[PDB]
Order: C-alpha cells, then structure tokens, then sequence
C-alpha cells in the first residue's frame, strides 16, 4: 500500500511525474446530497482495481462537505462521513496510487467577497482542520486539493475571471487552507498540496493572479481544462477533432500553462478534463491520445473526469468506465489517453 | 541544422546496454517542452528511462521531457537523459533525430 | 512637423504611450498591383488631417514592397514608389504624429522556413537597407516594422502558430531585419523599431517563443488582435458584444500581453485590430471604446485596421473613414474608441 | 480595505492647485494594470495629468496608469500619479475611491 | 537633477499637518537603498511617520527606506512614505531635498 | 507581554522592520558548561529591563544544547535548562520584545559533511523538535535560528567558505531543522524563521550558494558581519575607524546582501555584529552609529554581541552592558548605536 | 554524494574515440562554475575539447566549465560537454570523477 | 574579416587570456615617454607564442586632440595605434583599443556632464569611423576607470552621483560608436563599472546601454590587493583563506553577470615583484584558473617595469630584448588558463 510510505522532500514536479496520468471519482463523494444521490452505485474496492490496471497512477476523489458538517462555530464533520472517504482512499493506496481530497461543491457558503471572508475562512480553517487530522498519519501519496472552483456565484459570471476583489479573496482563501492543514503537524506540515486559480481557470486573468501561499515550494497548481470547450464540453459544439488548427490551439492553452509555471519550477495537475459522447468516438480518441502527449509535453498530468454517464449525445457524458459491469464503456477513448501519457518502462 | 543529438553508449555487456542522449539547442530560440523521436534498430528494446518517459510504437520512439528539464536553452543549451535497452546481435545506433519537427544534426 | 526631431533615448513604454492610439491606411500602398487598385483613391494630406483631427496620433503606413522591386542581389526598389511612401509618411508628420512604416503582402518571398533561410535573409537585408537609408534623417517619430505576418503559407495553417523552425526562422528574420536597419547608422541605430510574433499572433505559443534581436531596449513588440474573433471578424459570427463574458475574455486576452512583456518594460503595440460591419453599430460602439480602455489600462496602444470598405453585412468591412468624403462612415465606432482612450488634458 | 489611496496637495494658489495621488496595495495580490476612479467636488477641473492618464464624466473621474507604473506590487507596493486642477471654493478632497472595482480607504 | 521629490500636505489642523513625499527617479541608475535628507524648518517636529524611519539632528531630518521600498526603480520609478507633524506659524515646505547625496528637483 | 500574540501572515521584511535592533545575551546561555560558566552573572529580569530600556527590540538568546542532552536516538534535552531558557525568553516578551533562540555551539555534533549527515539530521530532529515543542503556544515575537554558524572545523577553514560539500549539507541541515519545527504544529507551522549560510558568513561563495528551505516566504536570512575585521575583532588591527574609504567599504559589504536578498524580498537579520575595546571609544562611536544607519538603510536589523566582556586592550571585548551594575560600560557607543538606527517617532 | 557523472562512448574509430560527458546534479544547491577531475588512463590523451577547457596535469585531467554552462542546477540539473582521444591498448574509462571536490557516482 | 553574431561568452572564451601594453599609447607625453621602448611587431608576436590570444591596447588621447567642437584626434597618433593593433591582428589575437588616462576632461558629475558627453561623443564617433573596417576580433572598451578624483576616493564606490554619470557616459560612448554603423553596429563593446571596481556597490548599480547583447563588463582586479599590489604588503600567497578569497571575489562578478549571460573580461590585473617568484607563481596560477572557471578572461597588466623590491613592478615581458622578464610567473598563468586542445 501506498497509504504509509512517509513524506519526501523532492521538488513538486517529481510527484506530478509519478502522478502519471489520474482518473476522477466524478458525481459520486462530491454529489450533493450523498454517494450515491447522483446515480452512480457505491464505490468499491474493484472498481479501483480496475482504474489501476487500465493504467491510472492517481486517483482524484472529489468531496461535498456540505451538507455532511455542523453548524458554526465547530462545523463538526459527519465521522461516517469521514471514514467513508478514507475508505475509498484507502481502495486506491491498496493499488499503489496517489490519492487527491478536496473540498468540491462548497459554493453555497465558501463565497470570494470581503464581506464574507471572516466567517469563510473560519468554516474552511475548521473544515480543513478536521480532514486534515483524519488523514495526519499518510504519507506523500495522499495530496489535499484546498478548494475546487472557488468564484463568484452567478450563471453570467461561470466563464469569467471573476473581480479582483475575487481572486484576491481566493488567495486568502488557500493561505487559510494552507495554514490550517500545515497547523496540525506531522506529515500534514510536509505534504504536498494542490490550490486552484479562481474557477480552476487557466485563462491569463487567472493564472496571472493567483498567489502561492508561501511560496510553498511544495504546492502544486490546480487547473481545470476541458479544452477545446465546444468539442469537449458542447452538446452544440463540434463533434469533431483533428485539424491542424486543433492540436495548435490545444498546445498553445499548454504552453500558457508551461511558461506561467512549470518551466519557473511550479508544478501543475489538470485536475478536470474529458470530452463528452457525441457519437463520435474516432474524434475523442484522436482528441484524447493527442491532449495526454501534448500536456505531458509541458510537464503537465492530466486527471479525466468521469461522473458515470456515457450515454452517446446527451449533454456532460463524461463517463468512460462503467462501474457496474467493470467493463469500460469508452474503450477505445480510454487507451488513447492512457496511449498518450507514455511511461519510463 | 542548429539542433545536435549527441547519442552515446555508457555501457554494454552484451545483451543489453546503458544509453545517455545529449540534446544541444545552438539556435536563438528556446524549445519550450522537448520532445525527441527516432527510429530504433529492430532487435532493440527499452526496459526502462529516467529524465524522460517514451512511447513506443514499433519502431518508432517519442522521447518527452520530465517536465523540470523541459526547457532547451537557446544559444548552446543542453538536456540529456539515459535509457537501458536489451538487445542481441551488433549494437547499433540510430542515425537520425528530430526534436519538436526539427531535423537535429548527429554527433 | 515631427518628422526631423532627432531621436531620445526615453523608454519604449513612454514612446507607445505617445503614438496613443492609431489608424491603419489600409488596402492601400499595401493593395497588390498599386495604391488605388484595390478600391481607395490617391491618397492626400487632407485626408491624413482628419485622422490627426479626431483623435488619432499615429498613422501605421502598411507598405508591399513585392511587385515594386527588381530580382537579386539588389531587390532595387523603384524610387517613384519609395518616394510616395515618403510623400504619405510626411502628410502625417506635418500632423505632428508618428508613422510606423512596415513590409506588408511580402508572403511570396518571405518564407519562414530553414530551407529558405539564407536566400529570405539576403532579400530582407537589403529590402531594409534600401528603407532605412531613404528614411534615415526621420527622426523618433518615425518607426520601422520589421515584417507583417510572418508565417507558414497554407488555409490550414492560417490561424496556428506554426511548427518550432517556423518559429524560430522567424525570430532570425526580426534580427536580420534589425541589424539591417542599425547598419546604416545616425537615426536609424537609435529609432524605434516593431517586430512581429509569428503571424503577429498573440497566442501563447508565438509571445512565448519571440526573441528580441540583441535584447535590443529599443525593440517594440507588434501584436495583431482582432479580438473577440467571431464578433469583430467573423461575417457569420454573433453580431452582439457587451456581455460579462465579454468583457472579461478581452480583458484576459490582454491580461497575457502584459504580463508576458509590458510588465517587464518590454513595450507593446496592436498593429492592427477592428470589427466589420454587420449593421450592428451599438454593439461596435460598445467594443470599440470597452476594447480602447482596457488596451489601455494594459499599456497597449491600439490600431484601427481602415481597409475603407463600410458595407454593411458584407465580410472584411473594417473601413470607417471614408477618404473620397473626408467624414467618417462609422462616426459613432470612431469616436467611442478614441473616447476609450482617454488623454492627459 | 487592503488598498489606501493618499490624495495631497502639493501647492495650491486659490485659483488653482497641484495634486499627488498615491496609492498603496497591502493586500496578497499585486494589481496589474491598475485603474483608480472617483468624484471630484463640484467646481473643480483637472487642467493636466502627468504618470497617467483620465476620462472625465461630469465630476466623475476614471484614472489609468500609464504602463510602466501599471503594477502595482502586493504587500504595500505603491504607484503615483499627479495634476493640477482649477477650482472655486475650499479646496476639497474626493471622500472615497476605487481601485479595479475594490473599494479604498482614504488614508 | 534626475531625482524629483514631491512633498505634499494630505491633511492639516493648525496646530499639525499630515504629509505624503513621494520621491521619483528619473535617471538610469536604480536607487538601492533610498535615503533622504532636508532641513526641518523653524516650527516643524515630526510626531510620527510611517513606510520608513527618521533620524532628527538640529535642523537636520534624514528619513531611511523601509526595506520593502528600498529600491527607487530607474526611468521614472518612485516610492512614498508619509508622517505627521506638528507646527506654529505659516506651515512652510522644505526648500532643498538630497537622496543618497544627490540634490533634488522638487516639484 | 508580546509571549502570546498569535501569528501574523505579513512579509518578514515587515518582522525584521519591527525588530528593529536587537542586543545578544552572549557567553550566557551558550556557554559551555552552563549559564554562569563563562563568567556572567546569573540573568535576571532586571537586567533585560535595561536592555529595552536603552532602545533595544529584540533580544538574541544564543543557547548551546549540546552538554544539556542525552544519547541517541532520542537526544532528550534536560528539563530544567529547557524551561530556564523560557525563563529568560519570557523576560523579553514581558519587555514587549521580540526574542531569537537558536542552536549555537554545537560543533562538537553538527557537522556538515556527507558521512556525518544521516546521524546529524537524526539529532537535528529530536532536537528541533523538542525545543519546538516547549515553545509552541508562544506567538510570532517568538523566531527560532536554526543553527549559528555551522562550518567545518580547523582553524585554516576558518574565514573560508567552506567546500561546496559543506555549504551542500548545510543546505540540507536547514531543510531538516525547518521542517522538524513545522512538523510540531500549531504556531510552529506559520512562525518565523531564521536560517544561516555556512558559517552565518555574508561573503559571495556562501550567500550565492543559500537555499531557502521550501523557498518558505516566512525564513529570514541569518548573517553575522563583525566588519570591518580588523577594526571590530582583531586586537591587533587599527583603533581608528571613519575615512571616505571606510564608509565605502562598510557600504559595500551591506550592498551585497541588499542585491542578493533584501530587494528581491528576501529578509535578513545580522544576527551579531560589534566591536572590541581598543580603548578607543572615539572610533567606536563613529563606527557604531555609521554601522547602523548604513545597515538600516539596506533594510538590515542589527544585533550587537555582547558577551559581557568589556576590559580596554583586551581581545573579544564586545561587551558594552554592566551586568552587574544595570549600568552601561560603553554608554557612549551603546547610545550612537540606537541613535544610528533611528525610529518612526 | 548527490552529484551522478556519465561518461560515454559517442563513436570510435580504432586509434581514437569520441567521449560525451553528463554531469548531473541531484542535490539540494546548485554547482556555480563546475570543474571536473579524474585520474587519465595511460596511453590516453584528448586532442580537443568542446563547451568546456582542461588542463592536463601527470595522471590528473581537471576540466573546467565554458561559462555559458558553468551552473549545475539543483534537483536533477545537467551539463554536458565532449572530447576525442587517441588511444592505444583497451580503450577504458576514468574510475572516479570530483565535482567541486565532491566524489560524484560514476552512472 | 566581418563580425559574427555569437553569445558574448564566446567571445569572451576566444579571447582566453591576454596581456596589457601598459604605460605606452596610455603614458602621458607619448608612446615612449614612460620608458617604453616603441612597440614592434616582433614584441607582438611573441606575446602570441607564449599562449596570449588578447592584446589589450590601453591608449590615453587627451593630448593627442584639438578643441570643441570636433575634439580632432591627431591622424599620426591614430594611425600608430592602428599600426600596434595590426601587430595582433597578423597574430590572430583580439585586440581591445579603449580611452585611458583621460581624467583631466572625463568627469562623472552631473556639473560635467554636458562637456564630457559631447567630447566623449567626438572622440567615439571618430576611433570608431577610423578602425569600422576590422572584424570582431578588435572589441571597443568605451573608458578605462572613470572616478571621482582625489586620493581619499581612490578605493571607494564613489557617490550615486558618480555611479550614475558614468552609466550616462557608457551608453553615450556605446551610442556614438553604433552611429557610424557597418561593422560597427555589431561589435562587441566593454563598458567599466566606476573605477572598474568590482565591489558590490560598482558591479549592483552598472547599467548596460540599451541592454545591448554584445556588450561585456570590464572589470579590473589586482586581487588580493595586499599581495598583489601593496609594496608593503604580504609577500607570500597560497593558504586555503586566501583560495577561498580569491575564488568569492571571483564569485561575485559570476552570480552578478556571467551567471546571467553578461560576459565579464578582467581587463587588468596581476602582481608586482616582491622578490617572491615562488609566491607569485602560486597566485598567477591560482587566480588564472579560479577566474576561468567563473567565465572570466583575465588580462595581465604589463608596464615593462620589473624591478624587484619596487611599487608597480607589474612587468613581466622584457621588451628590449624579446625575453620574459618573469619567465615562471608568465608559464604558470598561462598554465593556469588551459586549453581546448
């Protein structure tokens, strides 16, 4: 098992080489409500297995908090809540991963104004607190994410880079989730972490802003990529990939990332990314294999976001492997991306 | 070409060998995220590589960075990174690069 | 006039703050086949004053010396013609304004590949040569652009950022130009001079990988920015902008720009930028001024790209002064972008 | 507020004045590309601006930096602009500003 | 010659003023360090200050750069500090200004 | 009391403002042997009293550690010298001071060579981690020095940089000590930090090759600069300080770690600094109040030594507070001292 | 120590052999202005050198950084250079290699 | 030949190692005014053989130019200096020309300024016109230790004042040069720190022209000072301090400049005749190879004066009769610099 090994004290861009290439737990410890609240089955010990042996070195497992904690002041987590997540990490440990917690779905109170950052920054200290001293005896191979897409709340604000107001609260926001995981000691004080721009986003309003909490040499950037978006994300959208065109485009939102980052030294994980099922199946292995190389290319480790549902032209179709079968629904898709990602053997 | 491969033999014995590749960057342009392809005799195969991961498809080779070493530096700038192979019969070498599209001049 | 002040040694920054804001003559001395054969009229210094008049206190005079050269090893350039592109520059410095004069539609020579590299090199020292020594005595004022827009011929290749020796071709193809010009000494070794990106694109691939010839404090950088695609270029795209969404991608559009180079004191110029006619001129008065302030606010001096076709609904109609009148097509588009730009009285 | 604005006068002359306007970020994040806007009191123009530049508006007053003072460094960096104005009456100061959309102390 | 520094009065109440000095250099050289010295008129004494540190010797006032502003950037750079001060009489400015012993413009 | 102030989240450019200038309790707690070992009274609360009194903010405890603990593996420090070091901290916080604690003469175990390096490391931890944990509750006044002025012994090495073997593993000594303090927790995990370059020297080899442990924003530089030499130490050097060549000099030497850290954001306190008595207090004050306002404007904060040793002609005579007396044995340099530093009120 | 050094064989042509040299530096500080020594096998000697100088000294070769590559960085950083040599006898390798001083690990 | 466009490093790397023709075209009252016999091209050609690829040719001007406004320069004193150059040139060797003992009219106050720039402009503008033709194996040094006069200051950093006027006159001689254009507009130029002092308070605040890329720093370095220089000063050299020493103030100018890609040339620097060959040769060895290991090219200072027991006995050569004065001291920094082949 990969839960126990200790904490190294090598540069962030050697554990997101090791991290490889990572699978999302998507719609399932993140949906509101609880694990199963979104149609996805309970999570179990084979299904991990079978994410490792398609080749899958990470697995990121996104967490809702809310709605499983108490009221100010304590914020008191659910304890079966907690286990149930360590649980799963646990799953994957077994098959010698690495396993990313973050907090996910926390917008109806983890809100980037100035008006809100007291009472925000006493929820996420005691949240992280928390998490952080159930997880305190895991080594290196457990990376805590300390928020996921933290902006201003409002359908017409979705794809923007928010105020500054925004992100300077966001970067208060992951100092104080730094702070508060570093606070409880022991491996939680060397371990590595991810933080996020505003909204995850890689566009240069956001990545330019974003401040590194003490410049912690051992924080990774967290970045959310479903490039391009209208034939990754839109039901609308184009259902083909391929041009010369595409793969310039593609690698040019890499090579932002890249000279922003990873080439002064700061590592990055693409924390979300995938296309949905269009019918196009050709498309999406082409898109895949070429994503993984090209950002693999830039240093970068891509983690494909699977929520459970493939059905072919239905809008957020994001599911590749399919948990009740154990089979992969997306097979040809899911060896492109694995293809891509390359290996040192 | 202003893009020179050097690829060197550190060791053999036999029925494998010990490989390290020099990549040197003579241009004014820095190679931001190298990348190396060639085509590897037949009866070679890599078992393992550090400083860099690979896909192999045949023949075919696509050498990436680790990230860290990602940068070629202009003017003169070099990064290298090693491999083991298995092979039997007479050890050869490639003959040709490319780096980023870029035919490399061979060393 | 403006035109033999002698040059300062002030930062580039100071000087792309004092061109302010700019209209392109274009599909003019740039139009194949001579200054009126691509639909505009003889230019003349009445013209010129209205430009000056509403605001504007740069003129970029796009020039295509291909067509008005003879072959190797001289490229002799015809003096009737380099002294019209004289004659043009000067109806703009008895505005007190600044000229930038480049090469333009040089596509069938210039080739930004290594095969082509020593002949391409030959042609641009002595094109160069022949420009600067007839314009030498011009004092800062007067600005030299190194190339258009460089890049691999091809539609598919259009919008990319081409291939790494592309890329690289082209940054010795800025030096060669440079050193050129520098050669033959007195003004033109201390003027200011713009080079382009590949493509003059703005795309992370292209300012990532420009190389300013000798590190020169002198060089600006040549941007082209007709941004937001769809709306200002795009004769099938949304005819609407205004939006959050909107506002915040031009901003982040920018936002890289300066973070890449204005930041660093590295000075930048948008060349050319607009948006066509498609009989929407509230939404173009609302991009037109929001375009302005925020180039602005980036320390970006725009350019109007004026080819002088208006019509509306049709493709390529960036034009907005009309010459044969001396009033202006599109007075409201005008008159919010100059308002965008504000001034220090 | 992170960021305090200081708005002085260098000299006046009962008709006239000369002002500087610093402004000073405490806050975790630098501010690129700053922009600083107001209302002036009533019976005041702003003649001429230097290390920056303005759109008026009534007495409604947009600011923008001029490039190489476009940053303006976190953790109590600062930028500074001036000009002077015309004005009748006492010689009044704006009560409040706002720098990219926040809202500053007036120190 | 090169270096301008502006003294400004932020506020004022008879009996003590606040001021804001903003010091710019426009020469080549950056300024490592700022230090810098007038002589305090008759009336003046300065009850605090804040962005950098004093020393009071007769007439004598030399202010040192808080660290964190120590670099005056060259081609138009500044950095500011500000204090309060307590007077009688006409409130008058200093009429010379010296940084790093260089004598300066005041503007 | 400044003891429990909590933890601030400011630049430690802003700590070391506020620190201000600092006075070393030295031949004290460092001595071997023990607290009066070396000829000092016992300290009291009296005695730190003065020391705030005379202007001073910050108190040096230098302690030496070895002699008070026991044997691998868990080097457990003796209780009562622990908590006596407390005591003699808490006389400072009750002065509103800030207070340093640090390993000083450890020679005998902390060794920076390749083959010393895991068993040091080892005690490093067990050390740092036991004094980490005694002073856990105390705030940010409260900054622990990870070692004094490690270096290779043999008196030929002395003034040396050391081999780049040495400056390596004090490197990596630093690393250990940094993370062995956060790994406690609590305050521990966000205070401040100083860490020294081989030897605590200021010259270009050892300042050059300084790596700050986890580039921690909150580590501030340790450096002791007795210059110059011959003046401050040597008994044997000139009585006579203040020529236009001996401002440069001093100048330099500051300028040196202005450029390398200062200005580049990095803090730096000169943990001892000071000068002999040559019966020459004429040069002394010159040289103190010089020495102070040179280093202030560098951004420096000072720390004199004082080993309570102040006898005319006599060498290692730094001391200039009465211990016994509560009175001042060099008045007039103390006093140029503090007036050098100057003060914002 | 953390300092790895490769020395390989690019080509041979029986009286002589093409040599490329890696140093890699897997510690914690970077080697700012690297030199190289190793004890020179007999009948061994370099007839020129690239992107790098040596002086030779009885059996010690000390080879010295050209500048431009004289920083080894931190965590994984290389420099590389080459030499030809004419040989006589079995064409062997140097056994041990120092950094700095440092005893690197022959790769 | 022409002017290839290279890192200035390289250049720096070709150049190697060099040696001065001190108190000749730089002495007061002319070439053999300070007991200097005229150079030859035999003289030359040995400087070659003994392994020195860089002639630094120091010339003093003031003396040798009419008044304002056109500061003309004495056609038979430039044309003798480009005689000497060529003496290098059939060698192969690079050659520094500079402006030297120029500190009667060179003046780094903001007071001078206006003048200085104006006849800095005049004599720039005309050397260069004058020697355009030559390749770029001939390197321009734009002034040799501009500084505040008066004994007192001679070790110091001067004032920011100082520090500031001598940027000004760099980039106006760098300028002046780059406006006759041709070869001109891409040769590689060196520009002094004040005093040429390479002290942190120099080295931090020199300003390069334009952020010009073939433009080199020159510093000068007769390091230790004591040694080196002081007559009486310690006669002996060799301890681990003084290795640790020499190799930080060699450290210094690396992580400032050539760490950076800024090349660096020490333009002069070496130690007087103390009676103390075996110490000497210790140093010059030393300091030849700890320098070349930080990018540096050092470059002897050679005023054909080698008395023993002396001040200043920096010479080395003996130019009378084509020998080494110092035969040892010479080999062993030589031996120091080493070799590509």
């Amino acid at each position: 098992s990969t839960a126990f090994t200790g904490v190294r004290d090598v540069p962030a861009q050697q554990i997101v080489n090791e991290m490889k290439v990572g699978w999302n737990l998507g719609n399932t410890m993140d949906a509101i409500g609880g694990e199963t609240n979104w149609g996805n089955p309970m999570t179990t010990h084979a299904m991990i297995n079978k994410i490792k042996e398609a080749g899958f070195n990470t697995l990121r497992l996104p967490v809702t908090w809310d709605g499983h904690m108490g009221a100010a002041p304590e914020y008191t987590i659910d304890q079966t809540w907690m286990k149930r997540v360590e649980e799963i990490a646990n799953y994957a440990f077994d098959n010698d991963m690495y396993v990313i917690i973050n907090l996910h779905h926390e917008n109806e109170w983890l809100k980037p104004f100035y008006a809100n950052e007291a009472q925000v920054k006493a929820q996420l200290t005691k949240v992280w607190t928390q998490i952080a001293n159930n997880f305190k005896k895991y080594g290196d191979h457990l990376i805590f994410e300390t928020m996921n897409e933290p902006r201003p709340v409002g359908a017409s604000l979705q794809w923007t880079g928010g105020s500054y107001e925004n992100r300077e609260v966001v970067n208060r926001y992951n100092l104080t989730a730094v702070n508060a995981i570093r606070a409880t000691g022991g491996n939680n004080a060397t371990r590595y972490i991810m933080v996020p721009t505003l909204a995850a986003s890689a566009m240069s309003t956001t990545i330019n802003d974003l401040v590194i909490p003490n410049n912690d040499s051992k924080v990774i950037v967290s970045l959310h990529m479903y490039s391009p978006y209208f034939f990754a994300m839109d039901i609308n959208g184009t259902s083909s990939w391929g041009s010369d065109y595409d793969k310039s485009s593609l690698d040019s939102e890499f090579d932002a990332v890249y000279n922003k980052f990873v080439k002064n030294g700061r590592a990055v994980v693409i924390g979300e990314m995938g296309s949905i099922n269009k019918n196009n199946t050709a498309a999406r292995v082409t898109h895949a294999e070429y994503y993984a190389k090209s950002a693999k290319a830039r240093g970068l480790t891509p983690i494909w976001w699977d929520n459970g549902y493939s059905v072919a032209g239905k809008a957020e179709t994001f599911g590749i492997f399919n948990r009740s079968n154990l089979t992969w629904d997306a097979p040809e898709v899911m060896k492109a991306f694995i293809k891509g990602i390359g290996g040192s053997s | 070409s202003a893009v020179e491969v050097t690829y060197a033999i550190t060791n053999s014995w036999g029925s494998g060998a010990s490989v390290n590749v020099t990549i040197k960057n003579n241009g004014t342009t820095p190679i931001n995220g190298w990348t190396l392809k060639w085509t590897m005799p037949i009866n070679q195969t890599i078992t393992n590589m550090w400083s860099a991961s690979f896909v192999a498809s045949g023949t075919t080779l696509s050498v990436t960075n680790a990230g860290y070493n990602g940068t070629i530096a202009a003017n003169g700038g070099t990064q290298s990174f090693g491999f083991n192979i298995n092979y039997s019969g007479v050890l050869s070498k490639p003959t040709g690069f490319t780096v980023n599209g870029t035919e490399c001049t061979v060393k």
